[PDB]
RNA sequence: CACGGGUGACGGGGAAUCAGGGUUCGAUUCCGGAGAGGGAGCCUGAGAAACGGCUACCACAUCCAAGGAAGGCAGCAGGCGCGCAAAUUACCCACUCCCGACCCGGGGAGGUAGUGACGAAAAAUAACAAUACAGGACUCUUUCGAGGCCCUGUAAUUGGAAUGAGUCCACUUUAAAUCCUUUAACGAGGAUCCAUUGGAGGGCAAGUCUGGUGCCAGCAGCCGCGGUAAUUCCAGCUCCAA
């Protein structure tokens, strides 16, 4: 009974994708995850939901509608040429590092101690 | 004004600046001697020790005998006889204790019965007075 | 002199406070005070009592 | 230096003089009247008033046929009518001088919820506009000060998730029924 | 009104406050100036008299093997002192842009959270119905009293109806979170899931109520109360203002 509409549809040959605001109708149960709208306008638009990218949900209130934006890709390629590294990470096909940055703040001082080739050495 | 000149204006302003000096409350504001005679300094509030407690005897028809604690400062070291402000409340003022000292509410004027006293002790040891009145907080010992 | 400081406060005699309905809070105060005022009266002659007047 | 707004701004005046008899009565005649909570949004609605005053008197000062009076004038009854305080056919600048602080209290939606009858007590009116029985325009509003427009007058009613309405019962139905059917097994 | 002195004077755009005019403030996010403990001098560089650059003196402070070496948080945190007075030694470059040889690296700039009754905006702490009553517009009754076509309120009298605060999952949110919103389930009849702060002679709304106190304690911004019937002190009831 969840039925998705189109807003703000245009195609990007600079950007090699398309984009459009999703508006989700779901009354009386749950917000939908990001997961799920992936398929729903996969089928619609006839298209992989691999290449499909859909974030950034707001419930109004009383529920029944939210409001989100996401981008369709031309190509699987695409979806990593030009896309931020945590989107990438939200759908776990990117793995990011796991050093905080204050640690690597840490080594960077130490390495400007020594001057040559031991600045590896003194990292760990 | 008396002077109704069309250029006038250098002589209307230093007329209004010189009789705003024969103002009190221009005055007081605008000198020196009246903030180096204050012992708060233009504070609210300040944290005094108490040396003593003095018993001040009242004015005219309405006689009793006034509850007042010698504050002497932390930040310019001058000594203010202090009113302890509600009933009863001496019996928790102890000696060389810290005591938060604001005024009274008359602004640097002696308020009714008491003479000569124009501060109130508001908080004690860190503790409000009003809450050990009340009881809701205890003196720690 | 110093001494008689608390005198009267210390030979008061205590009552402990009794126990009554807590008051209706909020708008409902406000609904409360409203008709008891306004709605609630008849003419009558001579002097309106006050809230808290008792001879 | 961050970006962001720094805008504090009251929505009330209190009054110059605090204890006067003839003040208590009339603003105490405005709350249980319509169901309000305190003397401050009494205030609040005054400070509203006040605005629009101020801003009509100063037009009366600027000359006819002067066009900013021409157009801040028809600007400012487009907003007057559309809320449904003035008359369409009162439409002038002038008669804004003698609109009343009576005259906004109805177009809160806690008092147009007693004005269409869907509530028992001007009082139960605010509760459930509380509790989230109510939708206009297929939009819930859980705030009785909201400003209902002319034409999104007819369009109040109960919301869908309401047991009031045609929507799922409350907690208490729902207790009562399970524990009716608990008895008996 | 020169010169000089003080300035508890960084200046302005602006802030509070006003019918009209004015008064006070502007350390503080934008612009411009000055500085990196106080001076002074300089290297490089297009641009510095730079101090998250040197060179000396002054004051403070550090390690020392006693020979010597080395420092500038009015940068984000944080610690001491000073005070009446002011937060975390948190996360992240995901937004804004900036810098570099640069699509890729870096940014305590900045963003996100934590503390936080500075403050501002929205807004809980309840609602309905029935029984006794105190009664209100009507008809009869010269009064008494009646039915309630219409109601108004009171009473730990009774009854179910609806939600939040919190418990609480799924999703969303975000760099990862968090908050809000949606979503299930619970979750209130003294809905103990209990609202406090001041005052009650006048200004100034609200007891000539009760007891104790007896010019004592004390109250009181002011007028004034208290000396044995205190409408003003201390307690209780009640009431009044937000």
């Amino acid at each position: 009974t969840v039925t998705i509409r189109t807003r703000k549809f245009m195609t990007n040959r600079l950007l090699q994708r398309k984009q459009m605001v999703i508006d989700v109708l779901h009354p009386g149960k749950a917000t939908v995850p990001k997961t799920e709208i992936r398929e729903k306008l996969a089928k619609m638009y006839k298209t992989t939901p691999d290449v499909i990218f859909v974030f950034g949900f707001r419930t109004h209130f009383g529920g029944g509608k939210t409001t989100g934006f996401g981008m369709i890709y031309d190509s699987l390629d695409y979806a990593k040429k030009n896309e931020p590294k945590h989107r990438l990470a939200r759908h776990g096909l990117y793995e990011k590092k796991k050093t905080s940055r204050k640690q690597r703040k840490e080594r960077k001082n130490r390495m400007k101690k020594v001057r040559g080739t031991a600045k590896a050495n003194v990292g760990a | 004004g008396k002077c109704r000149g069309l250029r006038t204006a250098r002589k209307l302003r230093s007329h209004r600046r010189d009789q705003k000096w024969h103002d009190k409350q221009y005055k007081k504001a605008h000198l020196g001697t009246a903030l180096k005679a204050n012992p708060f300094g233009g504070a609210s509030h300040a944290k005094g020790i108490v040396l003593e407690k003095v018993g001040v005897e009242a004015k005219q028809p309405n006689s009793a005998i006034r509850k007042c604690v010698r504050v002497q400062l932390i930040k310019n070291g001058k000594k203010i006889t202090a009113f302890v402000p509600n009933d009863g409340c001496l019996n928790f003022i102890e000696e060389n204790d810290e005591v938060l000292v604001a005024g009274f509410g008359r602004k640097g004027h002696a308020v009714g019965d008491i003479p000569g006293v124009r501060f109130k002790v508001v908080k004690v040891a860190n503790v409000s007075l009003l809450a050990l009145y009340k009881g809701k907080k205890e003196r720690p010992r | 002199s110093l001494a008689r400081v608390g005198k009267v406060r210390g030979q008061t005699l205590k009552v402990a406070k009794q126990e009554k309905k807590k008051k209706r809070t909020g708008r409902a105060k406000r609904r409360m005070q409203y008709n008891r005022r306004f709605v609630n009266v008849v003419p009558t002659f001579g002097k309106k009592k006050g809230p808290n007047a008792n001879s | 230096p961050v970006a962001r707004s720094w805008v504090c701004r009251k929505t009330y005046v209190t009054p110059r003089r605090p204890f006067e008899k003839s003040r208590l009565d009339q603003e105490l005649k405005l709350i249980g009247e319509y169901g309000l909570r305190n003397k401050r949004e009494v205030w609040r609605v005054k400070f509203t008033l006040a605005k629009i005053r101020k801003a009509a008197r100063e037009l009366l000062t600027l000359d006819e046929k002067d066009p900013r009076r021409l157009f801040e004038g028809n600007a400012l009854l487009r907003r007057l009518v559309r809320i449904g305080v003035l008359d369409e056919g009162k439409m002038k600048l002038d008669y804004i001088l003698g609109l009343k602080i009576e005259d906004f209290l109805e177009r809160r939606l806690q008092t147009q919820v007693f004005k269409l009858g869907l509530a028992k007590s001007i009082h139960h009116a605010r509760v459930l506009i509380r509790q989230r029985h109510i939708r206009v325009r297929k939009q819930v509003v859980n705030i009785p000060s909201f400003i209902v427009r002319l034409d999104s007058q007819k369009h109040i009613d109960f919301s869908l998730r309401s047991p009031y309405g045609g929507g799922r019962p409350g907690r208490v139905k729902r207790k009562n029924a399970k524990k009716g059917q608990g008895g008996a097994g």
